[PDB]
């Protein structure tokens, strides 16, 4: 079974939609649960024009991207521009993204960033301190986890993203050109292995789910359990 | 003051989910992580679900937490709305007659006939008295017959004689050659059976019985189940009244068309003569043979002894239905489809046997109440409900014969219940296909098809040309 | 796949520890944690033999499933109270 | 306390009085947690027979009726926390009531069902 | 009624009854082959 590569960004531009090119990376760990979580980095296609927007997992709404990076944790600007532009001296790279960086002058710390992403979030906290962690939580594990899921790793994902952003710019600009998708370098095979390692996975997980339904419907009485007949060998087979 | 929250719960295991709910607050009372909730309710009758009273939901998710049972409410909640929060604590909680006949629900005495001998006064049960169908425990390792006391004494097993009283096989009491024996009253059928209740249909004629509007006739516009507000158009009344049921009662002038709905008489039809109180007479369509009935809606000759459509002895040797009465004398149908005028006393009541069993023409079992057609003898064509069997005859009932009210005999064997060659190795040893090995398919007085097993073809050939193996 | 794709997915798998009802009076817990899988080779017959390798012709055969099964160990280690662990270990489950 | 609310669910019965739903063994070895000084069926089986219930609807858990709205109109605000029943089936003898009334009791009925 | 079969396995022409268990009296192979008929068969050459 083909598919697109995971793990590589790539810049297409659709042709009748409210932005002209879009970004997209779908990432995957090494074979973890989590399936393709693909994030988008968007251009919009015409005031000021051409912002930069970054529909994000679990997240119902575009987040602009400076608001990412400020949530990430780079509370300045020049950081934040390290990490997308990489030559300062190019000034037609810096003309197309200020209008993206005077969209997000209300946001200047780390947390009033979270909240705004919490608030865009599939499941909006009622507190702050809720949606803090909501978004948190989809910054560390959700979005790029390729790239890392552990205690630090926001300088990581922050060069990834920011490269991500340079890729559609260099896309915007034309100095590069759109990846193509029939191209079968950009396709992956799925085959005998791939495939049964996918669905055992999920059938490992649902067996799983079984044995803590035996374990608490024993250990609620608290008597004892047995393992042998707390797994149901049927699943798997 | 709180408010009543829905969780839902597993089912069957909402009581012991409160009693673990009581445990956990007093378990909890004095700790620092207190149940702030302030009821928990669990219906009699409500099952899937309970209810928590409590003056938010969060208190509600932060008590309910650990609880297994309740996984499946833990995530929403849902407030029981404020005008029907007494409706959770809100509980709620003729016909038989002595020597009336029911229908036991159950058993190989389903459906059956059967006597109210005695009404309990607790209201649980009612003897009933029946006629059993038994084997008397020789078949066991049936039509109804009287009970043979000598005959259970003589197979043995579970029997106690007492007299003409008897126990027998599970406490079956019987009396007399009849079984008298309790049984619920919840188990038993108590109306319809005919060996309060109101049906009306839009379109039928009522009159009013009561009240201001007493004597107004009028035609059903709509029904329901009591106050039936039955809506009619009375004559010369373009306005639609209600009345209840009990108000009302099913009218007819001399001359309509009625049928029978309920009674010994039902599914017969016929027009009206006469009117009397509360009485109606009629006579039927297929014989003009006279009906008394109730509005709503005797059988039975003066001296009360033989009753229309019973099995007499007319000789030693001739048996026969009655099927007319008149003050003096039967007209009695006997076995040979004649019709003779007897004296009352002239002939004996005949013990009917229900459980009887005959040969159809085709060799089926056929018994009281089957239907059939027949299909030979002087009554071909007709159809008809066995209604008794004696040697080689049959007295069938069909409502829509007229003659002799709706009776007729017919014989059990007039009614009905409502080549070599083939696959034989066969040799054509003649003609163009000489040699060939087969097998017949089909075969004639002529020829025969021949599966030949060689090629992937069967044709056809003389069975002069054929020779068997 | 078989060689170490059902390892690693067997082994990346977070051990369940699963309490009581938070209390019982006016809840301790363990941890169940398994690894290293042993995959044997395809065996044939149940309680009416002593089992035997499947052909793979005889599964065609007989409409069998040419399967083979997989064994792990586990490790259940549980902590009730007096703080005194033991861990009981069920090798080939 | 833990000693009101009921072992097991068999042969649970509801008292007469405040519709206390207690097993029969609580009954014999507690009498009724609210007004056995009243009542007096510890040390008695048939003084319970005589004052609890074979039939009841409805159970409520009541753990703080000094706030609850359920114990305004079920009447049992004043009472201690316990298991609660809502309808009662039964009656005590007149010498029972005569008793308590004369200690300034009127039995009141917690019989609250609509009866057709 | 003999009905003789063959085991796939060692070969061995064994005698079974109808209504029992497909068995092989040695080497426990359970793939049974029926036999060839007695009936007579005729092919042309063609
Ligand atoms: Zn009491």
């Amino acid at each position: 079974q083909e598919k697109m590569a995971t793990n590589t960004v790539y810049v297409f531009a659709k042709k009748d939609s409210k932005y002209a090119y879009t970004g997209e990376c779908r990432s995957c760990l090494e074979n973890s649960s989590r399936p393709t979580s693909t994030i988008w980095v968007s251009m919009l296609a015409r005031a000021i024009g051409q912002r930069i927007v970054a529909t994000l997992p679990y997240i119902k709404q575009e987040v602009p991207i400076i608001i990412v990076f400020r949530a990430l944790g780079f509370v300045s600007d020049r950081d934040i521009l390290e990490h997308i532009i990489y030559d300062f001296e190019d000034p037609e790279m810096m003309e197309m993204v200020k209008p993206s960086l005077d969209e997000a002058f209300v946001i200047q710390e780390q947390n009033v960033a979270l909240n705004f992403i919490g608030s865009r979030g599939a499941k909006p906290g009622v507190t702050k301190e809720k949606r803090i962690k909501y978004a948190k939580e989809v910054l560390q594990k959700e979005m790029l986890p390729h790239v890392g899921v552990s205690d630090f790793c926001e300088t990581k994902k922050a060069y990834f993203l920011g490269y991500m952003v340079h890729r559609l710019l260099l896309a915007a600009l034309g100095r590069r050109e759109l990846d193509d998708r029939d191209h079968y370098g950009n396709k992956r095979l799925d085959l005998a292995g791939p495939l049964l390692a996918f669905l055992f996975r999920g059938m490992f997980k649902n067996l799983l789910k079984e044995v803590r339904i035996y374990a608490q419907k024993f250990i609620d009485r608290g008597k004892d359990f047995n393992l042998e007949l707390a797994i149901k060998t049927r699943i798997i087979s | 003051d709180p408010n009543l929250w829905t969780v839902k719960c597993k089912i069957g295991e909402e009581r012991a989910t409160a009693i673990s709910l009581m445990r956990k607050f007093i378990a909890y009372q004095f700790t620092d992580t207190p149940l702030q909730i302030k009821s928990v309710v669990a219906p009699e009758h409500v099952k899937g679900y309970i209810y928590v009273e409590a003056y938010k939901q969060t208190h509600v998710k932060q008590a309910i937490e650990g609880v297994g049972n309740l996984r499946l409410g833990y995530w929403n909640q849902q407030m029981v709305p404020i005008k029907e929060m007494t409706d959770v604590l809100k509980v709620v909680k003729a016909n038989l007659k002595p020597k009336s006949w029911v229908r036991l629900k159950r058993g190989i005495y389903k459906d059956d006939i059967a006597q109210v001998d005695y009404v309990e006064p607790s209201q649980n049960t009612i003897s009933l008295k029946m006629i059993p169908r038994i084997d008397y425990d020789r078949i066991k390792a049936p039509p109804q017959r009287l009970f043979d006391a000598e005959k259970i004494r003589s197979l043995g097993g579970d029997v106690a004689s007492d007299g003409d009283f008897l126990i027998f096989e599970g406490n079956r009491y019987s009396r007399k050659g009849f079984l008298f024996k309790s049984f619920a009253m919840s188990a038993v059928i108590t109306e319809g059976v005919k060996p309060r209740e109101h049906n009306f249909q839009p379109g039928d004629n009522v009159e009013v019985c009561e009240g201001e509007l007493i004597n107004l006739q009028g035609k059903i516009l709509s029904v329901d189940g009591n106050k039936i507000t039955i809506m009619p158009k009375h004559e010369d009344l373009k306005d639609m009244l209600e009345f209840p049921a009990q108000e009302l009662r099913k009218y007819f002038k001399m001359g309509d068309h009625v049928k029978v709905i309920a009674g010994r008489f039902e599914g017969d039809t016929g027009l009206i003569v006469r009117v009397e109180e509360n009485f109606v007479i009629l006579f039927s369509d297929l014989t003009m043979h006279e009906l008394k009935v109730l509005p709503r809606d005797s059988g039975v000759d003066v001296g009360g002894q033989h009753e229309w459509g019973e099995l007499v002895q007319l000789d030693p040797q001739t048996v026969g239905v009655i099927v007319r009465l008149e003050r003096e004398t039967f007209q009695v149908l006997n076995m040979y489809g004649k019709v003779v005028t007897v004296r009352h006393q002239a002939v004996t009541r005949k013990k009917d046997n229900r459980f009887a069993v005959a040969l159809d023409s085709e060799q089926n079992n056929i018994h009281v109440k089957d239907i059939v057609k027949v299909i030979d003898g002087p009554h071909s064509g007709r159809e008809g409900e066995i209604r008794h069997l004696f040697r080689s005859f049959a007295f069938l009932h069909c409502k829509k014969l007229v003659e002799n009210g709706g009776m007729f005999v017919c014989k059990t064997r007039h009614l009905v219940l409502a080549n070599e060659l083939i696959g034989q190795t066969v040799r054509i040893s003649q003609g163009p296909y000489k040699g060939y090995i087969g097998v017949v398919k089909d075969a004639t007085e002529s020829t025969a098809r021949v599966e030949l097993h060689s090629t992937c073809q069967t044709i056809s050939v003389d069975r002069q040309r054929l020779t068997t193996v | 796949f078989i060689q170490m794709s059902v390892q690693r997915i067997v082994e990346d798998a977070p051990p369940i520890d699963l309490q009581a009802e938070a209390q019982h009076a006016s809840p301790p817990r363990y941890l169940l944690k398994f690894e290293q899988i042993y995959l044997s080779k395809p065996t044939h017959w149940e309680r009416d033999g002593a089992p035997s390798p499947m052909m793979p012709n005889e599964a065609r055969l007989r409409n069998l499933t040419y399967s083979a099964p997989l064994y792990v160990d586990i490790t259940k280690t549980v902590i009730k109270e007096g703080e005194e662990q033991l861990q009981t270990q069920h090798q080939k489950t | 306390a833990l000693e009101t609310v009921p072992k097991d669910l068999r042969h649970l019965r509801a008292c007469l009085l405040c519709s206390l739903v207690k097993t029969i063994d609580q009954f014999e070895y507690d009498g009724c947690d609210n007004c056995d000084a009243y009542l007096q069926m510890k040390g008695n089986r048939e003084m319970v027979y005589d004052c609890t219930s074979s039939s009841f609807d409805g159970i409520i858990a009541m753990m703080s009726p000094e706030d609850s709205w359920v114990s305004k109109w079920q009447r049992v605000s004043n009472f201690k926390p316990g298991v609660y029943a809502v309808s009662v089936t039964g009656r005590l003898p007149q010498g029972i009531v005569r008793e308590l009334k004369s200690r300034g009791v009127a039995y009141k009925s917690r019989d609250t069902a609509i009866k057709t | 009624q003999p009905m003789i079969y063959i085991c796939g396995e060692c070969h061995t022409e064994n005698e079974i009854k109808s209504r029992d268990p497909i068995r092989c009296r040695e080497c426990g192979y359970r793939i049974m082959y029926k036999k060839r008929t007695k009936r007579l068969v005729v092919f042309d050459a063609r």
